[PDB]
């Protein structure tokens, strides 16, 4: 099993930040990481393909990098209608599991 | 790379030995993913009567019984290990996902399987996107309309790669050899060809000659879900490279002339190249093994019985002691002319007749009761009993090496081993042994 | 366009059954399989395993071995998951997803209640 | 249909029978009459020069000469007896006639011939219509003309299932095997397939496989005259269903050890799919008849040899008095492997080193001089001399029934009766009279 | 010509030769040179979007991979010896010069080599006509444009014949066999039929018969140089027409009913055509050679067999002296039946049972144990064994000359000569030493 | 050989009668049989295909059925157009017999 | 629009021959065979046999053996009988027929009368 | 070797005249003859295909008959632009061999 | 419209190398030979030889042997003469030709005059 955690457990920020997540992992995962965007009472959605391709219908504001065990987000700017629980979700190999839960706020 | 090709004919077993061949051994596949993106299409509810759009009827339904029909393969040597284990690999359940993934936005990329091995991946065709771009979207409702013959011809001619893929998987139960142009252009092969692990040497060969990887390579059928389509390709790669290679043409030589009724004769058993591998002699028995294309030839490890170093020895004294050599000794009398790469032996015996032919000089030579050797100069066809056999035209340094037959030390009272097809010491054996059933009859005779 | 429907929220007591399906449409359900998922109060989203849509074969997580399994019925293209030997520990959420060009791709939820 | 496949290994024979295979022996054929309604078109007086006109002219030209071809063939086993008899009645005058009236209105019928058979028909193309309907009309004065190229595409369509036809005929020399799809559809032959007279279990299995039926049926030639080309297809019927069915893998087994030089092997002579009929146990022993497809064989009775019912008595006890076995006892010493349904038979033996392999634990186990077996389970490769075997994924109910091999109660004096291939009874003979032979020639050295 | 058939089989050695076919070998090769003019155009600089366009580009590109692919192969038996001639003697600098100038302006033409050889020329294609005056001019400068769908669905036609012309090259390695309709046209075979240089009677056989003229045929590749590719068509031509030509059907006769457990046989080693050519009758032992046609064979002297003109004295009397007769003697007693022209030998042996049958009367005839014979008259098909032979519907003069079966002669105490395959005058031979061997052995006893 | 006959050899009916012909076999013969209308001094020319389809150009108020052994017409309406002989044929074999021949009249 | 044309009338005396041919247009003649239909005066139809217009290889009913012969010729496209050894009985008419799709297809009749 | 001649070494003719130039070979060659019309300080180019085939652009009063050893050209009328030196040459086989060379001049 | 183009006049002295060079424009240099010609001055004209553009093996007549040498480079399109050891003889013009239809193809004359 891969372990992944996330260092930003909770996060508050202004509505012009740039704001940056990152999540580790046990073991050397190459890309294979994804994100969620989870609303309050309702279903998240993708929004990073890869750990380099952002989604279809995403903001250009979201991105990412990073390969092997670091792997970060980018965020050009922070917009209110963007709020809620991100987590972080490797693919490499069964069995799967998520990260710790980015708790996102608004400063 | 001058053609310096230099044969030495021999009389003592006749068998003409070419040189000056550099090989290259292949010694493993490499194993590479190629994924056709298919698309799963429901029986559209159209019911339009216009020619064109009858004709994509039919073609979409071909290509859902192609679809059918590989979901039917699907469900059912090393020459095919590593593509096995490459698709038992990729059965299992997120691999597909992993390729789709690296495959969303390039058409090449490189892909780590679970286990550990790292595969190039490819995207041959795009039926998926075609489809769901152009076929679906005007032919959805219950009004049917196709306004451009081009569109139909164009979907014809990128859905015929896929029927012949289909065809050919179909007839040859899931597996096929050699690549066919279809299942791999040599655009597409040439793109793999340089993203190769090796070398500049062994990528510069593979790519001056592409024909001979087309015929050593192979496919595989592995997978049909999640909307993709994945044969794996099992390209070869060639460890050693310029080995010196050698051709080992080998004839039937008979007895000292004819003995009138029955007597004879002592083939080599072993033919087909040669080829030096690691200070070990490679050896190839089989002729579909080995290709030759201009001056170097092209081999396969897969069945290659190697050998030591010391086989250079049966060619230059058959009877040494530091190597042990073949001879497959039989009793039939047919006149017979192996062609090699700078003569042709002859081996007229017997009743029939057999002489040498030009076409602007007409017959200028006879041969006798002997396996005798023709050069390729001032001779352009041999004529051997009913049927004329074409002398190469190619130039080298022949070397009549002549000397005596094998075949005048063996024993006249009798000619034993009919029919055998093992080592020249286990012929030895064998005469000794004839000769002892003949010593104790002989003296079982004079004891009574 | 793809568009998974899920069951209706339940509040019942331990030691019953439940029933959760959920259905697939917009694509053929025979090669694209079922992935459910876990989601605590408050805690991360927990992974069960995987029930093929095309033989019917689970795999299971060995945290969530012995009291979840997971059933389909390909004609009616619905998988369902039965829940037995109901535990306090069930209150949450379940999700239904597959795989949708990389990642995973979930439907709406399904609140689970256990009262007492 | 659970796939419960249970193989046993033995040590005593080396050979390794498979079990829980429920085959489907073909016992007859089904003979049906396919018509094509060709149209005898004379050479058109078209002197247009336009590109369409043109193209439909060698069309049309491919056309005829596709109909002066079939004439051609049609100037001159039980794999084909019933399709020619049937071919020959369809030769009286007036069954032609029949036949298209039976075919006037619908597309299939039933017509009972003159000798008495019924035989279903098919009218699988209308080219006479669409040639007479659309071609010969506005291409029949001096003046020509074609607007549509989706006529002439349409045509080209259509032309070319009878062009692929007589192409497949004129290879095969008027009978082609297996059942190409441009001959029969898989929506006709399903069609066909569900107007058998025969049961609905027969009818299922055969609905459920149908590449099987293509590829055990075949394809005639009878009759080009009064415009129809007729064909008649032998589909086979399946008389019995889910018989207990097992496959018989055997290997060679050498020498206890290897004895340095040379010494005696014993191979099981009968292999392939063996099956129960009636009370009486059929066998196989060619490949190409019986075919496997998921946990159930096909098989094909045309060549199958017959067998009482204690041919089971052969695998448990090969020295058994209530039946006769046969193995071929040979000189030869060679290692292979035998690859099973859920294992891999090994007879590492001599100089040569033969280890079992994993793809992730590297190699695991190592063999010996002996027909050793390695189960499918923990082992993926096998790498025998220097080709690599792979084991089959199926997991099953392996049964490693091991004992002693039958090699050690041989007279290691001798070791007689080589490259044979008779009854393992006669091969008692053989050496019953080989150890008469020594006995009187040392009885004779001591009367000497 | 009536089809007067009239077979004789025989009881002495249970062979049944067929009577009344006419014969017509083949002695020599006529090498015409075919040439199509392909076009080096290099890749053009267009940069358009529309599908047309696109279309006819991989088009263009299919035909320069072909082009390209034909260059890979121009790179590197009497079946192509004269064809090879035909091409190292094109080869010379100046031939292809003159070919093109003779065939400037006339699509046939004879051309004089070098050496003396007047060779027949031919234009069967003209691509790079059609490429430079059609694809070219438009498709030239930055602007592209093609508004002609007819245009590029002529090309894909046209260009057809030169890719399945290169496909079946790459397959076949440069030589192909039989002609295929792709390489020469019926028509175009047709048209150098009538200027062969022959007289009219082998003309009119060589007409009649066209598709035994394309088995028998070949195809070479010489050079793609100077804008032309030359592929050179050895049609065959038939020196002796209508000769008297005789099947040879033979049949295993094993030993006096069955004697229980083990005993001798004797077919005939010698089957297919027999031919008379020049007073000394010609024989063909492979199948592959000779092939029928109506009432008469065609054949094949490339390997042929010449024997003198005594052959027919083995038929009628096997012991004759005058000439050398030859049986394969074994020791398996299959039950088997050689179907012939006008009736069936049946060699019903053992526990197997044999019956003739006929579709309305059922079984109306029982064999034994001997290779007994079955008119074709009153019989439609024989059962034996587990499998069903049709017998040929031909009517002809059938002659049962019965006689005695040469098997009592031999001695019953020993039956030697296992798997031999010579002359009877050898087995002779053989069966005096076995005697001389059994001879010397109860002597020596008797001595002791 | 199969013989057939014709009961109504000599028939009378008026212009708007619906008149049956019936033939019988000597064997069974699946359906093959037709008939045709014999005009006085000309040659006849066949109506209907086999036992229940008429032919392309004859009107509607000809029809047949029957199988096995007993075939019959049926005729909607008599027409005064429509007069002559009528014989039925079968063709399941050779040698090919003819009926009796049945000679509607007018009343 | 198959066209089949006959030959004309013959007013003759018995033990003479008569020669009847029809010529058919309209199609291929290779594939369609010839049958010939006898007609007794006031009587039925009868029917004599066929020759094939591929071959050439007449048979015979057993009631017309003997006495007539139908010849061919494919390149002229016509079909013609030659009746010796004429009796009092030969009076009818003589048809010309092949088969259409099921039953015969007759051309026009050619009456013979036979005088003394 | 196969030499080749030309009788007219020297030609003078008038503007309306009728020239005609022979070629003989050594050999036999089975037409394989050409012309060339060399200018003064130029380079010649062909005006004739084979021994019978005029080349394209040339006028047609040029044209030429024969076939074995005796080749002959066909001039209709001398037009004044026409004027050089004439040369023909064999290319049966190599090596290859030229004329005398035809001076044509004007009377 | 195929151009044969080749280099300049020149004038030396015995003893010395010309180099003359022909570039052919207008077709693929692979297959086309080259072909290289004399024209003694006031004479007719002679025939050096050939020199195959695809692998490089020339032939030379043997009134042309022993100092002349043809050597061409397929990637700049262009084949050049190299003539070692100058004799008076040399005076005339150069041409390079292929084979176009029958007869040769010439370019245009470089004129080489031998001072003293």
């Amino acid at each position: 099993d891969i372990q992944m955690t996330q260092s930003p457990s909770s996060l508050s920020a202004s509505v012009g930040d740039r704001v940056t997540i990152t999540c580790r992992s046990s073991g050397n995962i190459h890309n294979f990481l994804t994100w969620y965007q989870q609303k309050p009472g309702k279903s998240p959605q993708f929004l990073v393909y890869n750990a380099k391709t952002l989604a279809d219908g995403v903001p250009s504001r979201f991105s990412g990098s990073g390969s092997g065990t670091q792997f970060t987000l980018t965020i050009s700017s922070l917009q209110p209608e963007d709020f809620g629980i991100y987590y972080c979700q490797h693919f490499w190999t069964t069995p799967y599991t998520f990260g710790g839960g980015t708790k996102v706020e608004i400063k | 790379s001058s053609q310096n090709i230099t044969e030495e004919f021999y009389q003592s077993t006749c068998s003409a030995v070419s040189r000056g061949y550099f090989g290259a051994l292949r010694t493993g596949w490499y194993t590479s993913v190629i994924t056709i993106e298919l698309s799963n299409i429901k029986e559209i509810k159209c019911n339009g009567t216009d020619t064109k759009v009858k004709l994509i009827k039919q073609e979409l339904d071909k290509y859902k019984n192609a679809v059918t029909d590989l979901q039917l393969l699907m469900q059912n040597g090393s020459a095919i290990c590593s593509g096995i284990a490459v698709c038992k690999v990729l059965h299992l359940e997120g691999e597909v996902n992993k390729i789709k993934n690296a495959l969303l936005s390039t058409n090449k990329a490189v892909v780590s399987l679970s286990n550990g091995v790292s595969v190039l991946t490819f995207k041959v065709l795009d039926l998926k996107n075609y489809i769901n771009n152009r076929l679906l979207p005007i032919l959805n409702q219950q009004s049917c309309r196709i306004p451009n013959i081009e569109t139909v011809i164009e979907f014809q001619q990128m859905n015929s790669r896929l029927l012949e893929i289909t065809r050919e998987f179909s007839v040859n139960a899931g597996v096929t050899t050699p690549l066919s142009t279809y299942m791999l252009t040599n655009s597409e092969l040439l793109s793999l060809i340089n993203d190769m692990p090796i070398t500049n040497d062994q990528k510069k060969l593979m790519s001056s000659n592409v024909q001979i990887v087309r015929q050593q390579s192979y496919s595989i059928m592995c997978i049909i879900k999640e909307e993709v389509l994945a044969y794996v390709v099992q390209l070869p790669i060639y460890g050693v490279i310029d080995t010196p290679c050698w051709k080992l043409h080998t004839s039937p030589l008979c007895t000292t002339n004819i003995k009138e009724g029955s007597n004879i004769c002592l083939t080599r058993t072993d033919r087909g190249w040669y080829c030096d591998n690691a200070g070990s002699v490679s050896f190839f028995p089989q002729a579909d093994t080995c290709k030759v294309q201009s001056n170097r030839v092209f081999c396969d490890t897969m069945n290659s019985l190697t050998l030591p170093s010391e086989v250079s020895l049966c060619n230059t004294d058959i009877f040494n002691s530091k190597y042990d050599c073949k001879i497959m000794t039989s009793k039939t009398d047919i006149s017979s002319s192996v062609i090699t790469s700078l003569g042709a032996i002859v081996s007229c015996y017997g009743k029939t007749k057999c002489t040498a032919s030009n076409k602007n000089r007409g017959i200028i030579k006879t041969f006798s009761n002997g396996c005798d050797y023709v050069s390729n100069k001032g001779v352009d066809t041999v004529s051997v009993g009913n049927t004329l056999y074409c002398v190469n035209k190619l130039e080298g340094q022949n070397l009549y090496v002549k000397g005596e037959p094998i075949i005048n030390y063996y024993d006249p009272l009798v000619f034993p081993s009919d029919e055998f097809d093992a080592s020249i010491s286990q012929v030895n054996e064998k005469i000794n042994q004839s000769l002892a059933f003949i010593r104790r009859s002989d003296e079982l005779l004079s004891a009574i | 366009q793809i568009q998974l429907v899920q069951s209706g929220p339940e509040l019942k007591k331990p030691g019953a059954s439940v029933k959760i399906s959920c259905k697939a449409s917009g694509y053929t359900f025979t090669d694209y399989s079922m992935h459910w998922l876990k989601q605590a109060p408050g805690k991360g989203l927990k992974w069960m395993g995987w029930i093929t849509t095309e033989t019917g074969e689970p795999t299971y997580a060995d945290d969530f071995k012995g009291r979840f399994a997971f059933s389909l019925d390909t004609s009616a293209s619905t998988a369902y998951l039965q829940i037995s030997s109901l535990k306090a520990e069930d209150t949450g959420v379940y999700f239904c997803a597959r795989y949708y060009y990389g990642p995973f791709y979930w439907g709406q939820g399904t609140l689970v209640t256990v009262s007492s």
